[PDB]
């Protein structure tokens, strides 16, 4: 990504802020917000039943 | 004495490591003036950077 210092400027050990951000696209995550309630249902229903999966 | 009678190999190598040894500390110390050197005159200009300030 992108510097979070330009040269010169002074940093310390473990400091706050990454200096430059390194990412690895191949793969991606995707995280899915699910309604806490709904899921339920989902093992609720997968074994409600029925329901099913792959 | 090398060569010559009283050397002992044994103890001219003895003192010879007192050499290896002891200048191993003069490297050691150089350094303790260099890191305090570079923690003196460390102080301050600047951001190796040159520019408008």
């Amino acid at each position: 990504g992108k510097s979070n210092v330009t040269e010169g400027a002074l940093v310390q050990n473990g400091q706050a802020t990454a200096l430059a951000t390194v990412q690895q696209l191949d793969p991606i995550y995707v995280d899915v917000t699910q309604s806490s309630n709904d899921m339920m249902r989902l093992k609720q229903e997968l074994a409600n039943g029925t329901l099913k999966q792959e | 004495l090398l060569g010559t009678q009283y050397i002992s190999k044994q103890e001219y190598d003895q003192a010879l490591a007192d050499a290896q040894q002891a200048n191993a500390a003069v490297t050691a110390a150089k350094a303790a003036v260099e890191t305090a050197r570079i923690n003196l005159a460390y102080t301050k200009v600047t951001s190796p950077i040159s520019g408008r300030i």
